């Protein structure tokens, strides 16, 4: 096996060590290469605002030590190394929840005779990502991974992005690589763009770990079926029940009873609802205001019949007069309230459901970063 | 109906199948291109392309 | 035994772990995978992972571990650490949280001839696609992609051992049973290199739910609470109790539609059978308080408009509340 | 490169990471400890734990490694592995769980004059006592220290970090705003840093990071703050409601179980500390309190509404008074309605004044302009 | 000087710890073990899995490890790291998560004849399926397999520890310094060796070593948080046949709000039932029939109160005193007979039931 | 410093960690356990664990570890990792699911003598002792039991360093006050070996909760619903509302039942006071339902002849369309005696551990 | 009256009381068998014997 004799020459022979990175003089920088494979999305449960997924993230860069004459031995054209013998550049996710920093499996390079070195690790990250609850559960999340190298400075090491052909020109692989027929779509959430970006940061200094980034955008708008299922059709149709509740006559003193129970499913369903979001504060879900609308438009429901029910049962100390009264104030309020709270509903659940993300990220940039158009 | 049922860019193979379509489908997964060739055409994940023919060996 | 203390020493001299044990670069190292299956230790249809307890069974030849049994007192197995050999790096492709690797090492059992034969445990939490389209009722496929993840098929070939994976020490899941289950290697090209193989093994599991705890705990008050919400047409609307037994009855079905929404999977892939009956017995409860609503308005105009009215509504409601418990 | 290795190869062919640099013998290493707080992850009060993910600022004078740039093809700084160079034991002391040292190893940076620079950034997760009295509306002072575990003040002493262009030193947390996310229910007013000594201990000093963080209450604010005023407008109301209708308890104990059903919702949100009671539960049980006030004077009024001359007789006191206040069954149903309008405008006074004052004693919380650090 | 010194560098010097200790073939390495539990931390029903404390002890025989105690200052007892020495892989292979090995590498106690006396503490996430049918008032049989997780029956040779010439076949508990769970209670605790005659004498799983824990619930929490209030609370039903049958005689909402409050606690019971879908707990079925019997007695109101408002009102008052025993009688024969059938399910009072052996010390 | 750097690598040259330090076999290793409570960080009931943050300061001599200061320029103190010297190997016995051992290792202090100044911290999940009987004005005493594993008294002996923990540094927990804290170290013997001491150090803390979370949300609204299931007696059987009143009253009851059992602890070693309270509430409310419909039942009575009653009926009134007047005063005496039975009840059931 | 205060298998001590009855509690833990002797004799766990004897020397 002439693989023994390649690797004992190049890295016991030329004594290779793998805590200095690769170049000929102290002043040239290393050319790192990142993409992102999404394998899939687990899960970005909102109690944490964590964005937990499986990733597989590609190197590439050139070690001019790792290189040999192919025709010298016999005809190897690719070799393999574990990671803890060649020089790895540590990039790390710098938002992340949990300690988890590097990749989850450091799984073997391939080192080609010229020296390019690709390396393929997959790697579960749990990021921290906000959350806009403003049109939940309509709402579209845009929320990234964000790669940073802390081992060396913008001054001797760059992370770029892949580079690959077509026609025999280079364009960088600006979005995040989707597998088509193995990829299959989360249940909950829909990816919509998949941007990748290369960031540099002006304000601070290239001789410092914090000048350059690689960030890996990724906008998903949820799929609401869940919740209008569970959440808005019973919440809309009781709704419509506390309207309809006028249309009874006051002679059975229990229109009372079918206005609170009423409220009270109002409450039950907030109960429900409570336990579904962050306790963020930036701005009421559109849950939130719905239900808050409703709950106050029932209570003054149950106030206006409450009304009605007291000038019913008056006496001169001509009861026919009063009852009539009574119901000519209580068609007269249903006409007024019950076309309120439809168009309250109607409006409230049109203005969620006209909620797509704006086709276009970056907004000040023409660009759609989509596999299907590349750049160069 | 003859149309050719290899994969990617081996040797050319053909098979005889029942159905009046034979497809080439192709996408790109995180290694490289796949290119699937076979007889009729089914649906397909989103973001891979395909290429419903009708005569024989026209999914090259 | 100082005999297999020299088979230790003298195996180990110059041996790398590193390089992969084949007598020519050319050549590659054939490596026959098999998985034996024990339980299942849960399946998670709203994060669509199934996570399964599993040894993975792997055989190879190693050309560099061999030796002559007369020579050293004639034994003929030893039990290498894992750690001190080569090792294929057999991961999952579709792993969600788990381990892509095998984190365990289980010194593995070597033959004279050098075959080598490792079996080292493994908890695979496979991502799975899950259908909740006839849930509880339903049947999950969604399997365990293995393979090499850096050495490719013209250098390191995997082979199924049998068509089918190991169950012969399966446990009982107690709400999944294993209808069939088998095993296929697959060979994918690439438009780069026609020559290079690249090889992968789906092991595929067919699961079919026991539908018991959601029916004693879902199906059975949905049912109850509809056939409830059709009976109060039957009450006279003498008696103050029409609005009462009827709102009583949604507040309950509401109760209800919160245990079902903390209990059944939050999933919003497809809406199931049981997000399409607990609408059907929601919708017939709104109906039913809306058109009782009028009945009593009726009433408070008549009264034996209202008692036919309602012996109509009556038969009426029993009979698509029948046939919407038994269509769905 | 062949003149990095060489170096290396120099810097540590007697150097052990496990000795404390030492001119004489007792010298000290002045250690400056630094925080960037990278941002706020959590701060969950029923397990009194704050989450945070900061980048931890060391600078210390390693006389060890140095050397001659012009020697070694004008190299300045080295990027060394943080496990082949001594470092302080600077660690979280106050932390909720068994994590005291820095998650993340970075290689730390040596100047050609022996200085270390060390970035580690690490998910520190530190104990920190909560002042639930004004929950939700509330600010969490949530301290944070930093000291050398194994080092006391007679081998190294701890100073304040030193900014970009170093001349001044920074004493409070500084943030990088290109990487920094706010929480969303917390908003940083003050961020002083200072170090700690004890009298009762000589050999004792730290250095402490604290977040004057006052909470966003508008989730809880709408939640629980909503729905209880509608229901204390209902049991405003029932009174109103007229008595021959024969439905005030159906909304008052609806009522009722509705605080119930908040107090359900509540109870998981709220810490379980038994040092005081929040503003949020006391508001809740005033509200409960005022509901069960309300059934029981509507239960008094339902009694008189149907009390009757061939069972009960009309005593002088109350032929008076209520017959007084509004400046034979008619005389009863009279008194009833007096009675009833007297306990509205008592629990209309009542129910105001009282949310009022909850309100206010809520609302004049706000930090102080200094944090006293 | 400490000889014990002397004693280490002498054994440790060329000895290699990835070696049978196995004189020569045909030599099985006999592997004693016996376990002693510490503390039944919980048993959780949802997950399947149960937690204990345990303190096994593993006894075996190396002949390289052997001195002689004349020539060493008398010394025959010395303590080496477990690290450093070859160990037989027992591990608990019936495991939820992936903890196959002992929690706590302690110390191996090495005598003078070669003799080994290792107790490395362990915590165990052991699985045992959940026999759901009476409960709360069930008793799980729980079990905890041992067996070699490398070598197989022809290299080690696992059995039960002997004291006293007798084998110890049970789980050692100490009397004085144990404390009960507090929700399960320890009935019997046999241990077997047992083997797999499907499995050849080889492949690592023809011997084991099955420490079983049978267990009954402590069913305290659940009778006065559950099962007293559902019971008293849906004693309420029989209730509206003592109610007038008329407007204010308010029957309806009685049964209607009763039924509701069964609601609520099937969503309490929700959370404590688990997700085994083989039988239908005993709780669950007197829901399910508690309920059921609420549905006949919201029947039995709507047609009194459309008889008692329609024909004649003595009339629904006959079939209402008629109807009210058969009620009665009907709830009473169900919550007792389910109860009865809930309390007399009791421990085998032998471990294995063929077995006439009590394994009990 | 040269000087250290010279000391570390002479100290460890011919050092061996795995031997006790000890001249001669016989001797025992001299080591003084001492602990620092820093926090108690929870104690839940229903797994019966106690988990605190702590750090065992231990002190040993050894005597191969020793230089001569003036040899070396003067260094007394020096900072040996704890990874490559002896280490006692103390173990928590009564571990629940922690660590039996600690896992830190938070390099030691060594003098010049030989003396060894080593204080890591670890977080114990002793097993504890919980008795729910006055829940939630309860005391607990479950205590934390070290001592050497693989040794024993005559070859490696441990004392307190000092007879009480050490809680200068101890935080307030804010759910618990601590009454006493305690150190004590047991010699026990075995049947076996007749001089073979086996030493441990048991450290227990007399811990009592704080009763003010559990009395202003769990306990005032079962105070609340005591008082009024019992007052609906006041209303009058005329509008059929008594029913609606107790039933819903009961149905909130309920959902606070479903509250209280998402809050107290599952144990069921025995039944708690709030426990039993709420049993007691429950069937308060029940026999008032009973009581209510009886009544309603007596009532709606009517013409059957009313019998004895009237004559005890209308002797009653006389201490303070006829079944409407029988059923008033019986309303009247059930609900002062109800009034009467719960704030007795509530009395009761609270008196003892608050006099 | 005097008991026997000894533990185990320890050089039998005598102590004095105002208990008129003696004990002798044996039980078996993980390494062997623990006797506790005294005067008097309490309540214990289950697993565990008693000797409670009332006359003099007689816990032995
Ligand atoms: C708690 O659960 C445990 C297990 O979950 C219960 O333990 C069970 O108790 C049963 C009652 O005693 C046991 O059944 C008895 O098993 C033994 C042994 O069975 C094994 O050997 C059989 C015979 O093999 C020989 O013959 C073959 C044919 O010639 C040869 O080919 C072979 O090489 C052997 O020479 C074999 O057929 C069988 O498959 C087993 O491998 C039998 O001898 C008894 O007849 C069985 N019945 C009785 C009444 O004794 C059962 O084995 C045992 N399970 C385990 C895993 O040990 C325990 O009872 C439960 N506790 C409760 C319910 O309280
Ligand atoms: C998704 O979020 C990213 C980052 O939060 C946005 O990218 C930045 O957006 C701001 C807002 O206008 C710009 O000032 C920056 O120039 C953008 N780029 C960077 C690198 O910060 C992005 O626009 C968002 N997209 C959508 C559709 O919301
Ligand atoms: C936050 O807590 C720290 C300490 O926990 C407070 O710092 C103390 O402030 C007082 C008042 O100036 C000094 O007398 C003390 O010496 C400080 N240190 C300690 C340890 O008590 C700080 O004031 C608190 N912040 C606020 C806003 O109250
Ligand atoms: C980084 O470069 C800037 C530019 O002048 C300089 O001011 C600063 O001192 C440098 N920092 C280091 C650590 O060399």
């Amino acid at each position: 096996n002439e693989e023994e004799r390649l690797i004992n020459d190049l890295l016991i022979v030329n004594k290779y060590n793998k805590h200095v990175r690769p170049v000929k003089h102290n002043n040239e920088v290393v050319n790192i290469a990142l993409s992102l494979t999404l394998s899939n999305l687990i899960s970005l449960k909102e109690t944490d605002e964590t964005l937990t997924s499986n990733v597989w993230m590609d190197h590439a860069w050139y070690d001019h030590r790792l290189t040999w004459n192919a025709s010298e031995y016999s005809d190897i054209s690719i070799l393999r190394l574990p990671p803890e013998l060649v020089w790895i550049p540590d990039i790390v996710l710098q938002n992340n929840n949990d300690g988890q920093y590097h990749v989850a499996y450091f799984c073997n390079v391939l080192v080609r005779p010229n020296g390019y070195v690709t390396w393929l690790p997959p790697a579960i990250f749990r990021s921290s990502c906000p959350i806009n609850v403003l049109y939940f559960p309509f709402d579209w999340q845009n929320c990234s991974l964000k790669f940073t190298a802390l081992n060396y400075d913008a001054n001797e090491i760059t992370m770029d992005l892949m580079t690959d052909t077509i026609d025999g020109k280079d364009y960088p692989i600006e979005w995040i690589i989707i597998d088509p027929e193995a990829f299959t779509e989360n249940g909950e959430w829909e990816i919509i763009h998949k941007p990748a970006k290369k960031n540099i940061y002006p304000d601070k200094f290239p001789n410092g770990t914090n000048y350059q980034d690689v960030t890996f955008y990724l906008i998903i708008r949820r799929k609401p079926l869940f919740y209008v299922i569970n959440f808005i059709t019973p919440c809309v149709l009781i709704s419509f029940l506390a309207s309809l509740a006028f249309y009874l006559p006051a002679e059975s003193g229990e229109k009372m009873s079918t206005a609170i129970s009423v409220l009270l499913a109002q409450a039950v369903f907030l109960l429900l609802t409570s336990q579904r979001l962050p306790e963020t504060a930036l701005a009421v879900p559109l849950i939130g205001k719905y239900l808050m609308f409703i709950m106050s438009l029932v209570t003054g429901v149950i106030v206006n019949c409450g009304i009605v029910l007291n000038f019913h049962f008056r006496t001169p100390s001509e009861v026919g007069n009063w009852n009539l009264v009574g119901q000519t104030i209580d068609r007269l309020s249903m006409f007024i309230i019950t076309p309120v709270m439809v168009l309250g509903t109607i409006f409230i659940f049109v203005m969620g459901n006209f909620n797509h993300p704006p086709a276009k990220p970056f907004e000040g940039d023409p660009f759609d970063y989509s596999s299907d158009h590349p750049r160069c | 109906m003859i149309c050719y049922n290899q994969q990617s860019s081996q040797p050319p193979t053909t098979k005889t199948c029942s159905e009046t379509s034979c497809y080439k489908k192709t996408w790109r997964d995180h290694r490289g291109t796949i290119i699937e060739r076979g007889c009729g055409c089914p649906k397909v994940k989103p973001g891979i392309k395909l290429h419903c023919c009708r005569t024989d060996k026209c999914n090259n | 035994s100082e005999h297999e203390t020299r088979l230790v020493a003298n195996l180990l001299e110059n041996y790398n772990k590193v390089i992969r044990p084949v007598e020519h670069h050319t050549h590659f190292v054939d490596i026959t995978v098999g998985l034996q299956l024990i339980q299942l230790i849960s399946v998670d249809e709203v994060n669509q992972i199934v996570e399964t307890n599993v040894r993975l069974r792997q055989q190879w030849i190693d050309v560099r571990l061999r030796w002559n049994p007369a020579d050293y007192g004639g034994i003929k197995k030893i039990r290498l650490p894992s750690d001190d050999v080569w090792l294929p790096d057999l991961v999952l492709y579709n792993n969600a949280d788990g381990d892509f690797a095998i984190v365990h090492m289980t010194k593995l059992l070597l033959d004279y001839t050098g075959k080598i034969m490792w079996t080292p445990p493994a908890i695979f939490k496979s991502y799975c696609e899950i259908i909740v389209t006839h849930f509880p009722f339903d049947q999950q496929n969604c399997t365990m992609k293995l393979g090499i993840w850096t050495y490719d098929g013209t250098k390191v070939s995997i082979s199924p051992e049998s068509d089918r994976p190991d169950l012969s020490t399966f446990m009982e899941s107690g709400e999944w049973v294993m209808k069939d289950y088998r095993g296929w290697k697959h060979w994918v090209y690439y438009t780069c290199c026609p020559d290079t193989p690249y090889l992968d093994i789906t092991y595929h599991f067919i699961m079919q739910r026991i539908p018991l705890y959601f029916v004693v705990n879902v199906i059975i008050p949905c049912l109850l609470f509809s056939f409830l919400t059709g009976l109060v047409f039957y009450l006279p609307t003498d008696s103050g109790e029409k609005m009462t037994l009827s709102i009583s009855v949604l507040l309950s079905l509401t109760v209800f539609l919160l245990v079902i929404v903390e209990l059944i999977p939050s999933t919003s892939s497809a809406v199931p059978l049981i997000g399409k009956y607990m609408l059907f017995t929601m919708i017939f409860v709104i109906s039913s308080i809306i058109i009782t609503v009028v009945v009593i308005n009726t009433h408070h105009r008549w009264k034996y408009v209202a008692m036919v009215i309602d012996h109509i509504l009556l038969c009426v409601f029993m009979l698509i509340c029948i046939i919407g418990t038994v269509s769905v | 490169s062949v003149m990095e290795d060489t170096l290396l190869s120099v810097l540590f062919e007697t150097y052990n990471p496990k000795v404390r640099p030492a001119q004489t013998v007792g010298d000290k290493v002045t250690v400056r400890v630094g925080l960037t707080l990278t941002n706020l992850l959590i701060l969950n009060e029923k397990i009194e734990e704050m989450t945070t993910n900061v980048f931890l600022n060391l600078a210390w004078t390693d006389y060890r490694l140095q050397w001659d740039p012009a020697a070694y093809e004008g190299i300045k700084d080295l990027r060394i592995p943080s496990s082949d160079v001594w470092q302080p034991d600077i660690v979280l002391m106050n932390n909720n769980d068994g994590s005291f040292e820095i998650t993340l190893h970075v290689n730390v940076l040596v100047q050609h004059t022996g200085a270390v620079s060390w970035q580690p950034s690490a998910i520190y997760r530190s104990s920190c006592t909560i002042k639930v009295m004004y929950f939700p509306f509330d600010w969490q002072n949530c301290t944070m220290v930093f000291k050398s575990y194994t080092y006391d003040t007679s081998e190294v002493t701890l100073q304040h970090a030193l900014d970009a262009k170093g001349e001044r030193e920074v004493k409070e947390i500084v943030i990088n705003k290109d990487a920094f996310t706010e929480n969303g229910q917390w908003s940083i007013e003050h961020k002083p840093s200072r170090k700690n000594w004890r009298s009762d201990d000589p050999s004792y000093e730290d250095v402490t990071f604290y977040l004057i963080i006052q909470r966003k209450p508008l989730f809880y604010i709408v939640y629980t703050i909503i729905p209880c005023i509608l229901i204390s407008i209902l049991a405003i109301l029932v009174f109103y409601l007229p008595p021959d209708a024969g439905e005030k308890m159906s909304l008052s104990i609806s009522a009722l179980l509705a605080v119930t059903v908040f107090l359900l919702l509540l109870a998981d949100k709220v810490p379980e500390t038994s040092l005081s009671v929040p503003i949020i539960i006391r508001y809740l049980m005033f509200i409960m309190i005022l509901v069960a006030f309300s059934v029981i004077l509507s239960v008094v009024v339902l009694n008189l509404h149907h009390r009757s001359p061939n069972t009960h007789t009309m005593p002088n006191w109350i032929r008076q008074i209520f017959i007084t206040l509004p400046p034979l069954k008619k005389d009863w149903q009279y008194v009833a309605m007096v009675a009833d309008r007297l306990f509205l405008y008592v629990f209309f006074v009542i129910c105001s004044i009282g949310t009022f004052s909850i309100f206010l004693d809520a609302s004049h919380n706000v930090p102080p302009d200094n944090p006293f650090a | 000087e400490n000889e014990e010194g002397r004693l280490i560098e002498k054994l440790l010097g060329d000895y290699d710890k990835r070696i049978i200790p196995a004189k020569t073939l045909d030599h099985i390495i006999d592997v004693t073990l016996k376990l002693t539990l510490t503390n039944l931390i919980s048993l959780n029903e949802k997950e399947e899995a149960l937690t204990t404390n345990v303190w096994i002890e593993i006894q075996w025989n190396d002949y390289r490890l052997s001195w002689n105690t004349s020539e060493y200052e008398g010394i025959d007892l010395v303590r080496i790291p477990s690290e450093l020495l070859w160990l037989p892989d027992v591990v608990l292979e019936n495991n939820v998560d992936g903890q196959f090995e002992v929690a706590y590498y302690a110390n191996v106690l090495v005598y003078n004849d070669g003799s080994m006396y290792w107790l490395p503490p362990a915590i165990y996430r052991s699985t045992c399926p959940i026999a759901v049918t009476y409960f709360p008032f069930d008793w799980q049989n729980c079990s905890l397999v041992f067996r070699s997780q490398t070598y197989n029956a022809h290299e080690v040779n696992l059995q039960l520890s002997a004291e006293e010439g007798e084998a110890v076949e049970w789980i050692h508990i100490d009397p004085e310094d144990f404390t009960e769970n507090g929700e399960w209670t320890i009935r019997h605790r046999p241990a077997k060796k047992n083997y797999n005659w499907q499995l050849t004498k080889d492949d690592t799983d023809f011997q084991e070593i099955i420490f079983f824990l049978i267990i009954q619930r402590k069913p305290l929490f659940y009778i006065i948080n559950i099962i007293a209030p559902c019971v008293l609370i849906s004693s309420l039903v029989v209730l509206v046949y003592f109610l007038p049958a008329q407007a204010g005689g308010q029957k309806c909402t009685l049964s209607i709000s009763v039924l509701l409050a069964q609601t609520i606690f099937l969503f309490l019971i929700a959370q404590k039932v688990p997700e085994t879908s083989l039988n239908v707990p005993l709780i669950g079925k007197y829901l399910i029939f508690v309920m059921f019997v609420s549905m006949l007695i919201v029947m039995n109101c709507v047609i009194v109160l459309n008889v008692s408002l329609r024909n004649w009102v003595l009339i629904g008052k006959v079939i209402d005193k008629a109807c009210f025993w058969i009620a009665l009688l009907l709830f009473s024969i169900g919550t007792l007979a389910i109860f009865l059938t809930g309390h007399f399910n009791q421990v085998p009072e032998f471990p294995f039931p063929g077995d006439p052996r009590k394994y009990v010390p």
